[PDB]
RNA sequence: UAAGGAACUCGGCAAAAUGACCCCGUAACUUCGGGAGAAGGGGUGCUCUAUUAGGGUGCAAGCCCGAGAGAGCCGCAGUGA
RNA sequence: CGGUAUCUAACCAGAAAGCCACGGCUAACUACGUGCCAGCAGCCGCGGUAAUACGUAGGUGGCAAGCGUUGUCCGGAUUUAU
RNA sequence: AAAGAGAGUUUGAUCCUGGCUCAGGACGAACGCUGGCGGCGUGCCUAAUACAUGCAAGUCGAACGAACGGAGGUCCAAAGUUAGUGGCGGACGGGUGAGUAACACGUGGGCAACCUGCCUGUAAGUUGGGGAUAACUCCGGGAAACCGGGGCUAAUACCGAAUGAUAGAGUGUGGCGCAUGCCACGCUCUUGAAAGAUGGUUUCGGCUAUCGCUUACAGAUGGGCCCGCGGUGCAUUAGCUAGUUGGUAGGGUAAUGGCCUACCAAGGCAACGAUGCAUAGCCGACCUGAGAGGGUGAUCGGCCACACUGGGACUGAGACACGGCCCAGACUCCUACGGGAGGCAGCAGUAGGGAAUCUUCCGCAAUGGACGAAAGUCUGACGGAGCAACGC
């Protein structure tokens, strides 16, 4: 449950490294997102030396969240925080590498490239 | 230990030098003593040679190699050395 | 490793380690005892002296332990009693 | 057999315990005008128990290493 | 009080958070006194060594004061309100 | 290495010379063209109509399968002076 | 015996002072024009940037597993010249100069405070037992690196015993020193060793040769530690330090030592430059100079440090180990998504940076290395060839 300024750190190579939500895409008056939805944001703490400079409106995708989703098998899954992966027009990652786990969820989504580099999907 | 033969000169025309050096150690890098020279160029091989170091480094267990247990001999410090060790 | 001399040498070093640890562990828990019995009463403890020392001696001729070293630990052992 | 190195110094501190400091001088040419120059180095000698006092000609001798920075014991005091 | 954490509002109003004792450590500036409890951290329970090491009191009997260390033990949590 | 070094015979002036510089420092000058332009240059500085300093031609000087330019160090520099 | 060259330029003309410029020599040099040969040498100075491809460390059948001719049964065939466990070597040889202002290097000593496989010499011995395990063969997990279980067998593989200490203690005698202590010898008790393989003879038992294995003592060799002196810029870098300074006991190492621990005292270094910042491998040596000095560390030789970055240990006489192992980090690659593999500052070679630097060659013939009793195998060390007027 991800809204207007809420903030979650990036798991990906990119200079990003902590990010505030701007607005969550997808129609008029929505107001949450969760795993597997783009939002735009804003970056709040950049590494130094990286492609992405601070204070830079980029796109991004949801990869994990505390409150994760269920699945139709009548299974849960949550996380111990909330992560976030820089993408482009398209659904490639601007970085080069995943940290931590992944949701599998993204799999259904056409996120195929985010899945590949992940070290692991659950 | 071994009474070495050491190479130098130019190219094509080699010179060598009996020297006394480990075994480990380059074969134109450190040594301990060198004793003698060794001209193969000429037909008649020029070698002149201590024969006093040498029988006692033979003494203190210094192997030789082939050639150098050649001109050794030739010049007597191998039949020497037998006569020593039996008297 | 992309040697095949550097394969047999490391399995080789696991099978000398294992024996090497067996015979030190023994060798420092007799060490361990007689001290024990020396720094409490007095009991046997010069009765496991003796054996203590052949666990050095015998190490000595195994290969895992220095001469001096077995000479000085049965020396600084023995001024317990 | 062999010989060691033998300093004749003046005790400057004596308030360690079995041990001492000894200032042992001496002259050199300089680099370039070969003038004589004062060069004072201090040493650390050992005593057998509390003897020498500040300011007394000592001879001191090599030894091994006694401490972390101790090389030298004290052989004789010539005088105060 | 789930997730978020000022997005509320004229304005963080109200509420929430810190809070005791011991130790470490502490900036720009300065009227040289300060700033300073700056900031930022670590330790607190019970049992045995143990009528302690040592102090106050008294002629002695006895009675009060109690820091460091070690070994351990129990909870999510030891200035457990 | 290797038919390698070397040696033996026959033919051939034939198949084999370039770079920098020339007012003084520093060895070595004439003509043409240009006219404070084109340009040269380490310094003194040359170029405004008679240019031994600019470009070319002839000549001369130095070196030579090399010759010039640049960068760094020492000398000249007694310009850190014992 | 050696022993040093100046010129232009401030002025209307001078003489001093003073700076600037030039005439010489040398490069791991580069660029431009040009270009015949031979001999001897040199060639990533920048990115210790990233690496395709091939080769650089293996060897012993004298300790345990081959085809043929061919005993024997017109058909198959017994015995006779060729994988792995184990031993030695991989710590040598080869490459880079990142880091390091310190016992790293040079020079001169000390160790009565130390170690050392192979090599040499000497004195003794190699006497008796045991339980296994690869290899091999079945059962499974397997995408693949490879993992487990059951059974079977050798040794110079492993582990006890007999005996043997100049190893520990206790003592004595004599001679001695540089304080701690050193040397010769004697006495009693307690511990510590081994392995056999290729032949000869003899009777065949025995005996014996060579190579081997265990212990001790010397030599030689290679290392370890300590110390005096010596080689840079900044004070617009003045205080630094607390296992620090010393002692009492202990632990540890081949060895001394706050190397490490507990206790006790508050010490120690510094204007003779402590501490800090910056640069830098050190020397023999190279260039220049009349010399004193100044600049540099190309080639070669000696020492030191490093091996993608950081940490650690095992085996071993010797490593905290370039082409060995474990963990973390960045990068490259394979995956069936569970997980695996890699390190050219080795020889050639590719990309990038540069103003700028070479063949993906031949051979162990010579010298030297490792293994073996030897033949012999390996050796991008090395011996040679190719390119570049780069130098004489
Ligand atoms: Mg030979
Ligand atoms: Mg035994
Ligand atoms: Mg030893
Ligand atoms: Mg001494
Ligand atoms: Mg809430
Ligand atoms: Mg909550
Ligand atoms: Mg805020
Ligand atoms: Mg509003
Ligand atoms: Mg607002
Ligand atoms: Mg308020
Ligand atoms: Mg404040
Ligand atoms: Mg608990
Ligand atoms: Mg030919
Ligand atoms: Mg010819
Ligand atoms: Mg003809
Ligand atoms: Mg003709
Ligand atoms: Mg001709
Ligand atoms: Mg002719
Ligand atoms: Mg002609
Ligand atoms: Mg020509
Ligand atoms: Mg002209
Ligand atoms: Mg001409
Ligand atoms: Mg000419
Ligand atoms: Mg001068
Ligand atoms: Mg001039
Ligand atoms: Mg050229
Ligand atoms: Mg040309
Ligand atoms: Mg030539
Ligand atoms: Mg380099
Ligand atoms: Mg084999
Ligand atoms: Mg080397
Ligand atoms: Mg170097
Ligand atoms: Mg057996
Ligand atoms: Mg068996
Ligand atoms: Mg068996
Ligand atoms: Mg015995
Ligand atoms: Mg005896
Ligand atoms: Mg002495
Ligand atoms: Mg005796
Ligand atoms: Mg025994
Ligand atoms: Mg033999
Ligand atoms: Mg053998
Ligand atoms: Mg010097
Ligand atoms: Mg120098
Ligand atoms: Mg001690
Ligand atoms: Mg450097
Ligand atoms: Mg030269
Ligand atoms: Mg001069
Ligand atoms: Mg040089
Ligand atoms: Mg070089
Ligand atoms: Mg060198
Ligand atoms: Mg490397
Ligand atoms: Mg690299
Ligand atoms: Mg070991
Ligand atoms: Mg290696
Ligand atoms: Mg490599
Ligand atoms: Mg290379
Ligand atoms: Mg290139
Ligand atoms: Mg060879
Ligand atoms: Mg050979
Ligand atoms: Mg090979
Ligand atoms: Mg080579
Ligand atoms: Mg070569
Ligand atoms: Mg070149
Ligand atoms: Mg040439």
């Amino acid at each position: 449950m991800i809204q207007q300024e809420s903030r979650m750190k990036v798991a990906d190579n990119s200079g990003a490294r902590e990010v505030l939500t701007i607005k969550v895409l997808g129609g008029s008056g929505r107001k949450t997102a969760n795993i597997g939805d783009v939002v735009v944001c804003t970056v709040k703490q950049a590494t130094p030396g990286g492609v992405v400079k601070k204070g830079e409106v980029v796109k991004a995708v949801i990869v994990r969240t505390k409150s994760g989703a269920r699945r139709q098998d009548g299974s849960y899954i949550k996380f111990d925080e909330n992560a976030c992966v820089i993408i482009r027009d398209d659904k490639s990652p601007r970085g080069t590498r995943i940290f931590g786990p992944v949701a599998r969820e993204l799999r259904e989504n056409n996120f195929m490239k985010i899945v590949s580099l992940a070290p692991e999907v659950l | 230990v071994k009474i070495r033969l050491k190479r130098m000169g130019s190219k094509k025309k080699p010179f060598y030098r009996i020297v006394v050096a480990d075994s480990r150690f380059p074969r134109d890098g450190r040594s301990i003593e060198t004793i003698g020279t060794y001209n193969p160029l000429l037909d008649p091989v020029e070698v002149k040679i201590d024969e006093e170091a040498t029988l006692k480094w033979m003494h203190n267990g210094a192997k030789p190699s082939d050639t150098v247990r050649n001109l050794l001999s030739r010049e007597g410090i191998m039949e020497k050395f037998h006569n020593q060790k039996l008297g | 490793p992309n040697i095949k001399s550097a394969i047999k040498r490391v399995k080789t070093a696991e099978t000398r380690n294992s024996r090497n640890a067996s015979q030190r562990s023994a060798m420092r828990t007799a060490i361990k005892k007689f001290d024990e019995a020396a720094a409490n009463n007095a009991d046997n403890a010069k009765d496991l002296y003796v054996e203590a020392s052949k666990k050095l001696d015998s190490a000595v001729s195994k290969g895992l332990i220095h001469k001096n070293n077995a000479a000085r630990n049965k020396s600084r052992l023995a001024a317990k009693l | 057999r062999n010989q060691r190195k033998v300093y004749t110094g003046r005790v400057v501190s004596d308030k360690m315990d079995k041990t001492i400091t000894v200032v042992v001088e001496t002259y050199k040419k300089h680099g370039l005008y070969g003038k004589r120059v004062k060069y004072s180095k201090k040493f650390k000698a050992h005593d057998e128990n509390n003897i020498a006092k500040t300011g007394d000609v000592v001879r001191i001798s090599e030894t091994r290493p006694l401490s972390a920075t101790k090389h030298f014991r004290l052989l004789e005091v010539v005088e105060e």
